[PDB]
RNA sequence: UGGCAAGUCUAACCGGAGUAUCCGGGGAGGCACAGGGAAACCGACAUGGCCGCAGGGCUUUGCCCGAGGGCCGCCGUCUUC
RNA sequence: UCUCAGUAUCGGGAGGAACAGAAAACGCAACGUGAUGUCGUUAGUAACCGCGAGUGAACGCGAUACAGCCCAAACCGAAGCCCUCACGGGCAAUGUGGUGUCAGGGCUACCUCUCAUCAGCCGACCGUCUUCACGAAGUCUCUUGGAAUAGAGCGUGAUACAGGGUGACAACCCCGUACUGAAGACCAGUACGCUGUGCGGUAGUGCCAGAGUAGCGGGGGUUGGAUAUCCCUCGCGAAUAACGCAGGCAUCGACUGCGAAGGCUAAACACAACCUGAGACCGAUAGUGAACAAGUAGUGUGAACGAACGCUGCAAAGUACCCUCAGAAGGGAGGCGAAAUAGAGCAUGAAAUCAGUUGGCGAUCGAGCGACAGGGCAUACAAGGUCCCUUGACGAAUGACCGA
RNA sequence: ACUAUGCCAGCUGGUGGAUUGCUCGGCUCAGGCGCUGAUGAAGGACGUGCCAAGCUGCGAUAAGCUGUGGGGAGCCGCACG
């Protein structure tokens, strides 16, 4: 039985005084009526902050952490080229929804466990100290030499 | 509440067991179960990898993912296992059943609860 | 496990392997799930006339004629719920959305499960199905695709002991109330459902409570009327094979 | 409550058919998978330490392991001589 | 201001659909896309806004359906068109007609082709919608009943066990239903087919290519359009392809895209008058205002407003004859039918309530009308069967008299 | 044993038209189809029947005239005289 099957014979259906449950009055006004005066509270506070770029001079970036490679290496295997003893994967084939991005860059969350070549348009400087760490390398792509201009 | 009747035969079959046979694990894992499905335990690989060792059965009250790398050899037993998870776990190891964990060890002796 | 192959004169000829799906747990409450939606997918939008009862200019006169403040016209009261002829304060509405969203792998999962519940024997029966044999489902020679003849097929349900389901479907109910008055004077049980491969089976089709379906597209109410799981259900040789990938 | 799970769901629509049901396609796109910064731009713990509930272990009235939880530490980014 | 809202309402007008439509586009900037509409998404994103409340796209993508063309001018210059059977008339140098239309074209000189386009002729299948023909098998026995379409028994058809009718639950009594077949309509003067025409390439040539336009300013409206929407109004105002416009502030250069100020265009999408089908819709105070004379009766000078009313019975067998009466009334008697308490607004026939009557109370007595306990009087059966008294057993809390 | 005017509850018969059952009407969805008019439409008025007030049909040829096809032993609309 719900709630809502239990109100026959209440009269007020929930509602306290039957004087309540009129109009717009009973909730401070319509929408976000007094936002700024009797009902401010947990409203974000007023005004204007910052500016935005153009949508299409914004760049988006593939992303992917040195973890979820490693992780899958042996899966990977199957697929992407094992070489050295080591293993060697292009990154670009490996993350989704790449070619609808402006470039790929490696990240550097969690471990490497194996000696990686890593080939993707870009690297943060903790991907390259691991993945060099663990015996591997890292390679920039011709996209990704452009981008040292 | 429970709509699933294997669940629900699951849970009783675990508070059978733990009346008996004295095993405390299986009626913790029984009123975890009967707990809203919000609660339940999903555990991934790392996790296991992580808490496990050896001879001492590991114990999921709720349901294993596949996230993650498990070298560990061990059994873990659980509600469900993923496709993927299964497949992780009997290459190095072994997935089972609740249901055949209560039947091979009803006292429950040697178990390591994991969520 | 292994199916047992019959032919048309009813007597054993050869075997098969029943399909890794008839050993799917069967699931009623997903079974249900899967049919409360395919019912409800196929029921009608309706509402009433979203002017009835306003048309009308009918005003209150408010106070002092010692009468309440309602709309009239004429004198009679119009418009507001509480008035005869007025409108429906909360009627049905033609916009409402009366369909069920069902996730493909969970119904997918409901119509394996209702198959292996045909393979069940006492699951069959508790369902209501009449019939003498140990072994279920039925199934049997391709031939049966090419009968015609609706009594053939009787001859050889009676010779597969399974007739008395078809006895079982041969009576109608007159429905209580006023579906009467909609087309919907009548109902019976469901009897036998006959699942082939090239197409459904015409000369089995007009059989009492029958219903007739192929392997490719056979679906959860079929294997499962209004439900309830373990149909009494004969497959075509092929048809068992061409159901196990479903 | 139920399915599936590092994923998940398809929308319009297409084909089939028992033809509004239903079976098979369709992942366009959405949310989730990494955040921080107005922006440029940069980019994180698959576990280092302690306490300890449930549970387990032991030679048991006490030791041990202790998921979850709790307290730290450390890491990414913004501001920052 | 904003919002309600470019809504209500008003003026004008088309069609079976309309409008849009072959880039002076887009601008995931590209070595990319390639007419238009619509659907899904992009996204409540960008943008607007007393930066309050609110408002709110597009490109792209996935789909549906797909289709591309004609002038003006250059160069030709009457080679042309309309009416009429014909004669004949009219139009047309202020240009009819040929060429031609960014795949730029024309001209000159070549090379090559009969393909594109355009104008014509023929002219459907299938599909869909509706209508129609044909269409299997019990009207057997006993019982009940006014009537079997009920019960029991014995049979039958089914590519037909949808639905309806028939004196009560009907696959087999009748219409129909499955199967097969025929017609009309739409698709469509469409697709296919065909006739005619002829596509295209090289070199040369500043011959042609739409002006109050592009653009700027003043004032407004509108939009998400923000210095970057679309439009109106007043004023000003280019260039000529060796030129011009666009790519979300202006100017200059570069780069990429594109060619305005002429025109046409199938299909995919909207509605529901009309035909048909369908239903977890309502079931006569509901559902339309309207199952009935329904936009009827009726109201208002008018604009306009606007109800209520469904059911005898299987068959009218719808009550002959007689008595009464002022009587074609009504009544009595009688007749029909299973039933008339089915007798005409006639199935059933609640409550409020009225007549008569039964039980209880009752003309000396007090008012939330009762609840609970207990008396009296009243009560056919059924559907409830208990209850009284003496004695005895058990016997919680509590708990004596008398007597000393 | 009497008691009227009355009170309460039944019974018989009314009044009333609820209830149940029934559906020639609605409501809504879907598929198809879709223009008419100076060659005078749509709409309206008035006619038109043996007897004809309403509705329907029709138009001084007036519930109808002609042709072709279908249909069939009955018929003279709703409407049983
Ligand atoms: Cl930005
Ligand atoms: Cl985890
Ligand atoms: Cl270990
Ligand atoms: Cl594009
Ligand atoms: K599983
Ligand atoms: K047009
Ligand atoms: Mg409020
Ligand atoms: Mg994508
Ligand atoms: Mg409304
Ligand atoms: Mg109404
Ligand atoms: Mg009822
Ligand atoms: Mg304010
Ligand atoms: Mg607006
Ligand atoms: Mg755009
Ligand atoms: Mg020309
Ligand atoms: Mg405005
Ligand atoms: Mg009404
Ligand atoms: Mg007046
Ligand atoms: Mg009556
Ligand atoms: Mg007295
Ligand atoms: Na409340
Ligand atoms: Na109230
Ligand atoms: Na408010
Ligand atoms: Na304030
Ligand atoms: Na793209
Ligand atoms: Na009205
Ligand atoms: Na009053
Ligand atoms: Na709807
Ligand atoms: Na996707
Ligand atoms: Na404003
Ligand atoms: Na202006
Ligand atoms: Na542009
Ligand atoms: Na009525
Ligand atoms: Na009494
Ligand atoms: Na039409
Ligand atoms: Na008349």
């Amino acid at each position: 039985t719900s709630k809502k099957k239990r109100q026959r014979g209440s009269r007020t259906h929930g509602g306290g005084s039957h004087k309540n449950r009129r109009g717009a009055g009973h909730r401070g006004g319509r929408g976000d009526a007094g936002r700024d005066k009797h009902e401010f509270h947990n409203h974000e506070p007023l005004g204007k902050s910052g500016f935005k770029r153009p949508q299409k001079v914004q760049e988006e970036a593939a992303t992917i952490d040195v973890r979820e490679i490693d992780e899958n290496v042996t899966l990977l295997a199957a697929d992407d080229v094992a070489e050295v003893g080591g293993f060697r994967v292009d990154v670009r084939d490996v993350v989704e929804e790449a070619d609808d991005a402006d470039y790929v860059k490696v990240l550097g969350a969690g471990q490497v466990r194996h000696e990686l070549t890593l080939i993707a348009d870009d690297f943060s400087e903790g991907a390259r100290e691991k993945v060099e760490g663990a015996g591997g390398s890292v390679e920039l792509t011709d996209l990704g030499e452009e981008r040292q201009a | 509440s429970k709509t699933n009747p294997r669940l629900s035969s699951l849970i009783a079959d675990l508070k059978s067991a733990a009346r008996s046979s004295g095993g405390a694990v299986w009626g913790d894992v029984a009123e975890r179960l009967e707990k809203p499905r919000r609660t339940h335990a999903e555990v991934n690989l790392g996790r296991i990898e992580r808490y496990a060792q050896e001879d001492e059965t590991v114990v999921v009250p709720g349901k294993v993912l596949g996230s993650g790398v498990l070298q560990k050899d061990v059994t873990v037993a659980a509600v469900d296992f993923s496709g993927t998870a299964e497949t992780k776990i009997d290459q190095v190891g072994e997935a089972v059943s609740l249901e055949q964990a209560i039947e091979n060890n009803p006292e429950g002796s040697h178990v390591r609860v994991i969520r | 496990m292994q199916a047992t192959i019959y032919d048309l004169d009813g007597n054993t000829d050869g075997e098969v392997d029943l399909p890794d799906v008839f050993e799917t747990p069967v699931r009623s409450d997903l079974i249900g799930k899967a049919v409360r939606a395919a019912q409800a997918n196929r029921k009608q939008d309706y509402g009433s006339d979203e002017y009835a009862g306003l048309r009308t200019p009918a005003e209150s006169f408010g106070s002092g004629r010692g009468q309440a403040h309602v709309p009239k016209q004429d004198g009679r009261a119009r418009r507001v719920p509480q008035a005869v002829k007025g409108r429906s304060a909360h009627p049905p509405k033609t916009e409402k959305d009366r369909s069920l969203d069902l996730n493909d792998k969970e119904r997918q999962l409901a119509v394996r499960s209702a198959l292996a519940a045909t393979a069940d024997a006492d699951l069959v029966a508790d369902r209501g199905h009449e019939f003498d044999r140990d072994e279920v489902p039925v199934v049997v020679s391709d031939d049966f695709e090419d009968l015609v003849k609706t009594q053939e097929v009787v001859s050889l349900l009676e010779a597969l002991d399974v007739h008395a389901d078809i006895d079982r479907a041969d009576e109608t109910k007159i429905k209580a109330g006023q579906g009467s008055a909609r087309g919907r004077k009548y109902r019976r049980p469901a009897s036998i459902l006959f699942v082939t491969s090239d197409e459904p089976s015409t000369a089995a089709r007009n059989l009492a409570g029958a219903d007739v379906a192929t392997a490719s597209e056979v679906n959860t109410e079929d294997l499962a009327p209004g439900g309830a799981p373990g149909r009494l259900t004969v497959f075509t040789e092929s048809a068992l094979a061409e159901v196990a990938e479903r």
